Parts: C-alpha cells; sequence; structure tokens
RNA sequence: GUUGAGGCGAAUUCGGUGAUCCUCUGCUGCCAAGAAAAGCCUCUAGCGAGCACACACACGGCCCGUACCCCAAACCGACA
RNA sequence: GGGUGGGGGAGUGAGAAUGCAGGCAUGAGUAGCGACAAGGCAAGUGAGAACCUUGCCCGCCGAAAGACCAAGGGUUCCUGGGCCAGGCCAGUCCGCCCAGGGUGAGUCGGGACCUAAGGCGAGGCCGACAGGCGUAGUCGAUGGACAACGGGUUGAUAUUC
RNA sequence: GGAGCUGUCAACCGAGCGUGGAUCCGAGGAUUUCCGAAUGGGGAAACCCAGCACGAGUGAUGUCGUGCUACCCGCAUCUGAAUAUAUAGGGUGCGGGAGGGAACGCGGGGAAGUGAAACAUCUCAGUACCCGUAGGAGGAGAAAACAAUUGUGAUUCCGCAAGUAGUGGCGAGCGAACGCGGAACAGGCUAAACCGCACGCAUGGGUAACCGGGUAGGGGUUGUGUGUGCGGGGUUGUGGGAGGAUAUGUCUCAGCGCUACCCGGCUGAGAGGCAGUCAGAAAGUGUCGUGGUUAGCGGAAGUGGCCUGGGAUGGUCUGCCGUAGACGGUGAGAGCCCGGUACGCGAAAACCCGGCACCUGCCUAGUAUCAAUUCCCGAGUAGCAGCGGGCCCGUGGAAUCCGCUGUGAAUCCGCCGGGACCACCCGGUAAGCCUAAAUACUCCUCGAUGACCGAUAGCGGAUUAGUACCGUGAGGGAAUGGU
C-alpha cells in the first residue's frame, strides 16, 4: 500500500530525468509497513498500514 | 354541486355521496358504449363532484378547515 | 380514499361477436387494464348481484396509425369476458 | 338444397408387411471415464392436544404469450 | 420601395477547385423488366381485363414449392370499402390505402419451483484517486421436476370456447 | 379581470356553460399511476414477486386499500463470541449521505499532432482530457512581508513597469519582480506557562500537609505529586505573557472555602451597560414599513372637406394633442381608429428586505509602578542531506516555495528572511483557525438594443427537429415558409 492509515500520507509525484534529460513520470512513495496494533494493553491486535514516521513518533502501540 | 354545500355533510354523509356519484359516473359510461347518452357534457360534470369530494375529505383529514 | 369496484370495470365491449355471446349469458367487459381475474370476479359479483362462474382475460395492442405529423398509436385494452353462473339473473347491460 | 344451410346414415372381419416409435435411464462391448440443484422417500432434532382418514356436497386455481407470416413477397441481405 | 449629391462601412463582383446544393439535358424511347413449372378456353365483373372472379382442361412440386413450431417481424389477419402513389407492364386485384372488428387456458409455452456456464455482488481483501477481484447471497435455460384428451364450433381464436 | 367560452395542428360537427362573474391571469394548497439516485427482493428502465402491520371482502382459501421494510456513516443506548479483562460483532432508536445541472472556482493526474525547415533537450502546454470537491462566487488574506538607510504596513483585481532584467540544443522560443497609478478597504478568535475544579494514577501516614490568604486555634491522613477533562488567565515584535513585589481599586443582596476575625476570591440572583442573526455565539416569536417581487388598471387629441383608389394610413386644403411624434396593428407612409406610450395608480396571500419589541448573549475588577530570579510563546516541525517539482532562472555559484526518504533542534542571548556563504546591520515572529467588498460566469427569468441574418442565410432545427432516416452500438444527421 502507499497510504497512512493514521495521517493519510500518500505518493508524490514527480519525474524520472535521464542524462540525456529525458523526463518521464514516477512516483514517490511513502514508506508504509504493517503494524498489529493495540488500542490499550491486553486487548486485540488490528492490522494497519501506517508509515514509518508515524511508527517513529507515538502513534501506535504493539 | 357546492363545494360550500359540501362542507355541511358530517363525516359519512359525504363518503355516501361518493359512493353514489360514483354509481352516477359508472351508469353513464355505459350509456356512451351503448349510444344511448346524449348530454355528453355530463360525464365531466360527475367526474368534477367526484373530485370535489374528494378535496373535502382531505381538508378535513390536514386540518384544513376541519368540523362537521 | 377507499376503493369501489366500479372503477375496474370500464365499458361493456359492443360488436357482433359480443353480441352473439350474450345469448348464452357471456358478458364482455373492457377493465383496467392492470387487474387480474379474481378481482373481476368478486367486482362482477358486487356491482350486478349475480353468481359468476369463471372470467377469461385477453390483452390486446394498440393500432398503429399512420399521420402526416408522424406515426401514433392507439391505447392497449384488456377484455373481461364473464361467464354466468348455470341458473342466474341476466346482468342487465341496459342495452 | 336462395347448390348457403339442413336431415338421414350402411358395413367395420381376418391376414400380410413393418419403423427413425415402445419395452429400454434396460442389455452387451468400449475408454476418452461421461452437470448441478430442486423435487421425492426416509431418519432425528423439534413442535405438539387434538389429529389422521373415508364418503358426500359446495367452492378457489393468479400473472404474461396466443391473430397472422415463418425455406418467405411479412425474417437477415437498401428491393415483392 | 427607390433616385441624386457630400460622407461613412463592407459577408462588394466567379467560369474553372474530379468545389457544394437544387433544377434539368446527353446517352434514348436505348439496356433491362429477377431462374428453364406453362398456360388455355368458356362465363362473369367493370368506364377499362393476358394478369381479378367462377367453372373445366393442361402442366409443375410432392424429404416440398405440403403441414406445424422457434427466433424475428408487428396488425401485414378478418369483414366492408378504395384505386392519381406503390407492385419492374395493366389492374376492377393486393402483404398497398381507409374504417370497423378480431387474439378467451388450473393442465399447452413461460413466471409465481430448481440449478449450469457465466453475471452481479452485503460485509471483505486489494489499489494515489478512478477502480480490480471476490465470500455469503442473488439472478441466469439451451437442461431437471410438474396436471388433458377426443370431437364440434366463427367471416377472423381454440389442447384456451 | 369583466362578456364571452369549451387549449393547438385544424377543421367539421355534437352537446353545453356564463353578470348568481364563466373562459382567462397571479399566488398558496390538495391530488400526484409506473420508471429513474430508485432504495423490500428480482429485472430485458417503465415489469415481476413478496414480508409485516392496520383496515376491507369471502362460507373460507383466493382478492383489495393505505403504511413500513436498501446500503453505508454519525450519535445515543442494550448485549459482549472464541476468552478471562474485554474487543470484533449483533440488537434497538434518532439523525445524515447517495443523483442531476450550461458556464465560472480550488486541489490532484496529464498527452499528442504541431513548432524547432530533421529530431531526443525544448516547444505545444500544465493545453485537451480525466479524477475529487464546492459555492453563489470560490481561492487568497492580517507579515517568521517588502525594502535599503529613507521608508511602506493583510489579501485580491486592473493599468504600467516590459517584451524589459533575464532565461534558452543562448536554438525555436520563454519571461518576471521592485516600484508607481487606481478599484475596494477590516480584522478577529485560539494553543502554551500558570491558577481553579472534576475524574483517575501513584505515593506518604503526624513525614506531615491540607482545611481562601494573613492570623489565633482546631480537625487528625486523603494531603502531595501527577495524567485526562472543564472553566479562568493569555494573544505579542516597540517583544509579549505568566509568576513576583508594591501602590491603588473593589455595583448591591444572598450563600459558599473547619471555628473566630481581619480581608479577598468562587457562586446564585438583583441592578446597570453593550451587542446580535454577524468573520467576531445561535435559533426563533410577534409587530410595523412612502418598502420590494410575483396579476393588472387608468391615460390627451379629427366619424373633418375634396381628389385618386377595391380599400386612404397617400396627395391637397383644414382642426387639434403633446410630460405622450416609442413600437406594432388597422384594406396603402396614422401623435389624434385599435393595443399601447409619457405619466400615474394598484396587492388577499406567499416570498424578500428592513425597523421596533419579545428574546438571546456578553461585561461589572482591575489598574499602575518596579523587579530580571524562573517558566511559556504551536515537534517528528524547522534545519541538514538524497531524489524530484516549480520559480525569468532548462542544476547552475542557486537563494526563497512544495513533495517523498533518511537524519533530526532550540523558546527570545531564541529562531527565520534580506539570491551561494560568512560577519555586522535592518526586518519579521513558521510549524493553529476564521474572515466581507473590489474579480469570474450565465442553463434560466424580465426589459431593451443592432451601418446583425432574412428561408442554400440566420441555431443542426421559421416546417414531425435532435424528428424522419443511417448505424449492432458509441454516434452521425437531413429536407420542407408566402393565395
Ligand atoms: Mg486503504
Ligand atoms: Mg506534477
Ligand atoms: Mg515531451
Ligand atoms: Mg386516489
Ligand atoms: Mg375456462
Ligand atoms: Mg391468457
Ligand atoms: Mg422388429
Ligand atoms: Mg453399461
Ligand atoms: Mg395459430
Ligand atoms: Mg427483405
Ligand atoms: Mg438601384
Ligand atoms: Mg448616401
Ligand atoms: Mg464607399
Ligand atoms: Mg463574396
Ligand atoms: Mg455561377
Ligand atoms: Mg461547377
Ligand atoms: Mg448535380
Ligand atoms: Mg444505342
Ligand atoms: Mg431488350
Ligand atoms: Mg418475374
Ligand atoms: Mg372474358
Ligand atoms: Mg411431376
Ligand atoms: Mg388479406
Ligand atoms: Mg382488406
Ligand atoms: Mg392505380
Ligand atoms: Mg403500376
Ligand atoms: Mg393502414
Ligand atoms: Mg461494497
Ligand atoms: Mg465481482
Ligand atoms: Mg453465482
Ligand atoms: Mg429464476
Ligand atoms: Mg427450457
Ligand atoms: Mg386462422
Ligand atoms: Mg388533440
Ligand atoms: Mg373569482
Ligand atoms: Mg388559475
Ligand atoms: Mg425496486
Ligand atoms: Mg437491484
Ligand atoms: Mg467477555
Ligand atoms: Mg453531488
Ligand atoms: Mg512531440
Ligand atoms: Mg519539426
Ligand atoms: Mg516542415
Ligand atoms: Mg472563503
Ligand atoms: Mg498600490
Ligand atoms: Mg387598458
Ligand atoms: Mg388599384
Ligand atoms: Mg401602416
Ligand atoms: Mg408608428
Ligand atoms: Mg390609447
Ligand atoms: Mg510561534
Ligand atoms: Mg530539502
Ligand atoms: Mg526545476
Ligand atoms: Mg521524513
Ligand atoms: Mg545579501
Ligand atoms: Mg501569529
Ligand atoms: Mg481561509
Ligand atoms: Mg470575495
Ligand atoms: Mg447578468
Ligand atoms: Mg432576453
Ligand atoms: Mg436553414
Ligand atoms: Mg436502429
Ligand atoms: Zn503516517
Amino acid at each position: 500500500a502507499a497510504v497512512c492509515d493514521i495521517c493519510g500520507k500518500g505518493p508524490g509525484f514527480g519525474k524520472s530525468v535521464s542524462h540525456s534529460h529525458r523526463r518521464t513520470s514516477r512516483r514517490w512513495d511513502p514508506n508504509i509497513q504493517t503494524v498489529h496494533a493495540v488500542t490499550r494493553p491486553g486487548g486485540n491486535k488490528k492490522r494497519l498500514n501506517v508509515c514509518t514516521s508515524c511508527i517513529k513518533a507515538g502513534k501506535i502501540t504493539r | 354541486v357546492s363545494p360550500g354545500e359540501l362542507r355541511e355533510l358530517t363525516d359519512e354523509e359525504l363518503a355516501e355521496r361518493l359512493r353514489e356519484s360514483k354509481e352516477e359516473l359508472f351508469n353513464l359510461r355505459f350509456q356512451m358504449a351503448t349510444g344511448q347518452l346524449n348530454n355528453n357534457r355530463r360525464l365531466r360534470t360527475v367526474r368534477q363532484e367526484i373530485a370535489r369530494i374528494y378535496t373535502v375529505l382531505r381538508e378535513r383529514e390536514l386540518g384544513l378547515a376541519t368540523g362537521p | 380514499t377507499l376503493a369501489d369496484p366500479r372503477d375496474i370495470i370500464l365499458a361493456p365491449v359492443i360488436s357482433e361477436k359480443s353480441y352473439g355471446l350474450l345469448d348464452d349469458n357471456v358478458y364482455t367487459f373492457l377493465v383496467r387494464p392492470d387487474s387480474n381475474k379474481t378481482q373481476i370476479k368478486i367486482a362482477v359479483e358486487k356491482i350486478f348481484a349475480v353468481k359468476v362462474a369463471s372470467v377469461n382475460t385477453a390483452n390486446r395492442q394498440g393500432k398503429r396509425k399512420r399521420t402526416r405529423t408522424g406515426y401514433g398509436k392507439r391505447k392497449s385494452t384488456k377484455r373481461a369476458i364473464v361467464t354466468l353462473a348455470p341458473g342466474s339473473r341476466p346482468i342487465d347491460l341496459f342495452g
């Protein structure tokens, strides 16, 4: 996936430029990882697609 | 039949006028088929007085000057 | 707002086939085209105060006609062909 | 007999030949190994104080299609 | 509705683009008139008949060129009229024109019963968005189950009256 | 509104209605089949088949009428699987969404032919198209702004600056801004420190706080620290706020913070002031306008003579009107024949706009001086790096602005900008929100207009017109006015 399920960060679009300066379209996808998140400790888990910048903050608990 | 004189029929005196005007319109539709109705303006009138009793009954069940 | 069986039956069918069936107490009616046989069997028994044996029905599409503004089309009808019971009073269809 | 309608109405027995039909979703052989589901019968869970059944009479049985052409002049080919 | 004079503005001038639209010539009273079953006479009808009607004769199909459905067509069916269009001719005739009429089901063919291939698809999973696929489910006969036969009748319907 | 009427092609008849006010015109209401987002279930759109409830009908099954029954989201409630806490899920009850629309807005995705006399960078062009999403406009907007020693003081739009500085296989081409002139003008709320309170989380039991503050005592532990809420406080660049200290100030009543008092605060009301459908809180209920919109009505003046003619509205003599000599009709060029025009009059009701009331909220304790002792001023943010996008600026010495990935601060002696960068100096306070007017557009309504068209024109459509016809379809698409 390429959309965070917490902050909604999606891919940015731009260009891939070559040595002869020929420009074609690619995407800059976000770094979407899978987490099995609890809400309270001892609770059941839930699969999310969150980005690593939300993992690095305190947005989830495993 | 005037609208101002249907409003003094109570609640089911109107409902028998509707029941005996639909028999009036039913007999007129059989006289046209058998070629036996002369005043053909009479079919238009009886449809109007059926339409006029239904207005008065609906005004009573919507509060728009309800009463016997 | 309540119903009345004289809304279903529209007119009698007046033709020489329909004239021939009246001798065997068989009555033909134009009925409202979205009505079934049991409504017609209950309505005819209530209007004319008679016992009804069978009711047959047939749909008929309207004729397409030619006019200088184009083709047109007549209405489509349903007929109810009503047979009375063996030993009932004949329907006084006034003509 | 307006040659349109109507009325009357005989005998009908025994053979031969014979299917692409029937018995037969049977039978025999073969390998390439030949739908599902309702329905029907049966078992129990379950329901349960009134049922099951026969005869007789009286009833209900809805909706759409039905005319016509259809190896053609009415369908597909611009055309009878 | 125009003319002249001072000015102003132009969708302001056609013979050619194998230009575009309409009208009309030339070919020319010319080719053709759609199978190789084949018509004839008598009588009729009518203003008009090779072609319509009736009768007899002759011929052609007969695993169809006969009789039934299905798809498709849609009033072309029947009766009474009509005859300047249409039909490769004429037409009093017609699938053509006009008016009326005519299609009747517990059992026939379908739905209200069932599923196949495939379709759609609650939630779902997946995909920046648009969306892709799919579970329960729900549709989908060309198949499965399920009750009718013989006769007569109309100008036109019949396993339907 | 005021004598005729039963719409039109489009007549021909039939049968009727109307001064007891018809037809007709404007407004509010009632009815409103089936299909369609279509939503009880199904479906070849306009069809088929139910369930529940309440009525109707039948000898009773059949039958009828009116309701309700899609999915998802939100809120409130009830239950809480595997499984213990619980959660997923399920039940129930209120709300909301869905589709259509001609153009205009914002955000995202994004060509090619073409041009470069080839062609790839580049152009075309951020166009065409597409996706999401609005509104009567939208977006932007209240300086982490420019500028350059003077200063300006939110944004948007227009004219200049200027085809300039520049940029560019320095080719084809592309192309600002500072500033100047105007249109319109408007600014307001929060987060944080801390103080209260409420619910928790820990801890400590005469360590001891607490019990408004001071003070005399008392109660004898729920005090202290702390997270989540809710009010208070606070809103700034000339730095501001908090916490301090000190002066001064406290609308009135009542109650409240263990007992007494000195004092002050919290709360409930009273009085007073202010503001209001607003960006700055939000719906109403009455009542009232010289108000406005949706029907309309009145309105001056030639039956003039003669001529021509089928007909005078023409010619020629005459009489007038004009706040009216607009335009059209009428048997031929009509201010005086008709509909009107100038000018005036008009509204039950509905709608719109506004006033005044009800009503609704807000405020009544701060202020002032001094202190630098502390705390606070929006975080996975800025900055840095890699890869890209866009700026005149095509990666260049490349600032400012945006995305994705990594790394990752500081709270004023802070941080950011002033075109690499450093120093000094000037300017401004990012990572929260809202905001009118000036601008764009016209499917549609009303009123006008033309050195625009006049039936091969003007819309494809003056006429069955998106019709006939053509195509399986998406689609294409005519011809036809005049006695
Ligand atoms: Mg997702
Ligand atoms: Mg882009
Ligand atoms: Mg390119
Ligand atoms: Mg009704
Ligand atoms: Mg029968
Ligand atoms: Mg039938
Ligand atoms: Mg044998
Ligand atoms: Mg075998
Ligand atoms: Mg048949
Ligand atoms: Mg053909
Ligand atoms: Mg001339
Ligand atoms: Mg001139
Ligand atoms: Mg000139
Ligand atoms: Mg020209
Ligand atoms: Mg010419
Ligand atoms: Mg030419
Ligand atoms: Mg030509
Ligand atoms: Mg020759
Ligand atoms: Mg020849
Ligand atoms: Mg021939
Ligand atoms: Mg002869
Ligand atoms: Mg032969
Ligand atoms: Mg025939
Ligand atoms: Mg005929
Ligand atoms: Mg002829
Ligand atoms: Mg001919
Ligand atoms: Mg015809
Ligand atoms: Mg779904
Ligand atoms: Mg699917
Ligand atoms: Mg399936
Ligand atoms: Mg089915
Ligand atoms: Mg079948
Ligand atoms: Mg037949
Ligand atoms: Mg009409
Ligand atoms: Mg009136
Ligand atoms: Mg009206
Ligand atoms: Mg539906
Ligand atoms: Mg559906
Ligand atoms: Mg539990
Ligand atoms: Mg919408
Ligand atoms: Mg190119
Ligand atoms: Mg080129
Ligand atoms: Mg070239
Ligand atoms: Mg806005
Ligand atoms: Mg200025
Ligand atoms: Mg008037
Ligand atoms: Mg003359
Ligand atoms: Mg005139
Ligand atoms: Mg005039
Ligand atoms: Mg006048
Ligand atoms: Mg800040
Ligand atoms: Mg960067
Ligand atoms: Mg760039
Ligand atoms: Mg990052
Ligand atoms: Mg500098
Ligand atoms: Mg600020
Ligand atoms: Mg805003
Ligand atoms: Mg604005
Ligand atoms: Mg306008
Ligand atoms: Mg207009
Ligand atoms: Mg034209
Ligand atoms: Mg077609
Ligand atoms: Zn994230």
